[PDB]
């Protein structure tokens, strides 16, 4: 009688980071916002949850 | 140009279906095809928002 | 890597900012509360409850009662290794599981 | 498949015996399946129907052993009356299987 | 030229929650796009807000 | 019967150090500051801890 095994795994993970963007919060950063998007945003009858 | 990634920011994003993806989160809120832009100091010829 | 260098894609936060509230973009304080509130008392359970993950579990248990180590339990079902009379007299009688995949 | 006009002879199945008469609509089997075996007289019958992919039977199969109760195989329902009601050898039974 | 650099010095920054990274902390604070400029000494062709 | 063990590692590291940059704390550096972060600043209702 002859048995043989073999197993075999590899795993690599290669990751590369180039710059990051931020942006800060204030609260001029409405008037920047799409105003479709605004009015979107601020018609919403949140008397209602489903909406 | 405008910096790869300024696309991408402000995007509307929901944290709970996936980690870190452009495809979690739905539709980019500013204007900033529109807003002053800022030459970015690290690469010439890129620009962003000021903000 | 040289398409990397020209085109990257969003892959990460920076963790100390990551992501802003969208009611902080609110107009008024009562729609930003009422949406805060609706977002801490009801979506965001639902939508932690909604990617929760919905892990294996048993759907049934049967007995089968083979009186000896012989036995496969009814089609689909797994034994338990012990039987329910291990070291006592009688058949082996042998608690056996389905689980809802 | 479900070919077009689509047909099912087995929406139920029943084991009948003793040579007592089935109701309509069931198709009885004439085949005493304890000829031989002692017992009371016993048969099989189903119900047509028109196919609808989730009454119709999808899969049938039998079951017996030792245990005059024995366990069908997951989701499918063992049909009631011993195929060897008081016949020798082991309990045996029908069972059959629904998509939901 | 910016000089390389100038861009992550004035970061608004938390100490605690990793060492020296930028990205540990969140923002820059200050205008130095627009600040007086002065030449660095050793780096010809370079330059940083004169503070 | 035979046993036959190895062991290696290796730790490596390498630093290159440039120029570096230092910000005098002068209290005119508050005049530098980008102004909606100013205006962030000064408009924090420090009232709240929260805040
Ligand atoms: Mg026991």
């Amino acid at each position: 009688s002859l048995r043989n095994a073999e197993n075999e795994f590899t795993r690599i993970q290669q990751s590369i980071n180039l710059w990051s963007l931020r942006l800060p919060s204030v609260k001029s950063l409405r008037e920047l916002m799409l105003p479709h998007m605004r009015q979107q945003l601020d018609e919403l009858n949140v008397n209602d949850p489903k909406a | 140009t405008v910096l790869p990634g300024v696309e991408a920011i402000g995007l509307g994003y929901n944290p709970f279906i996936s980690y870190a993806s452009v495809n979690s989160g739905a539709v980019q809120l500013f204007d900033w095809a529109t807003a002053k832009k800022r030459e970015v100091p690290f690469k010439a010829g890129y620009f962003v928002p000021e903000i | 890597v040289d398409s990397v260098s020209a085109s990257p894609d969003f892959v990460d936060f920076v963790p100390t900012i990551p992501m802003q509230e969208i009611w902080t973009l609110c107009s008024s304080e009562a729609q930003a509360e009422a949406m805060r509130k609706h977002y801490d008392d009801v979506w965001a359970p639902a939508q932690s409850e909604k990617y929760r993950v919905k892990a294996n579990y048993i759907d049934q248990l049967v007995v089968i009662t083979g009186g000896s180590s012989t036995i496969e339990p009814p089609v689909g079902y797994s034994k338990i290794e012990y039987d329910l009379n291990a070291g006592a007299g009688g058949d082996f009688i042998y608690l056996c599981y389905h689980e809802q995949t | 498949w479900q070919a077009d006009r689509p047909k099912d002879a087995v929406t139920d199945i029943r084991i009948i015996f003793n040579k007592e008469p089935t109701p309509p609509g069931y198709t009885k089997l004439p085949q005493d399946l304890n000829k031989g075996a002692g017992g009371d007289d016993v048969f099989l019958c189903y119900k047509t129907e028109a196919y609808n992919t989730d009454t119709a039977i999808n899969k049938v199969t039998v079951i017996g052993g030792n245990n005059a109760d024995i366990n069908a195989p997951y989701g499918y329902l063992k049909v009631p009356g011993d195929l060897n009601r008081g016949a020798g050898g082991n309990f045996i039974y029908a069972c059959t299987f629904v998509g939901k």
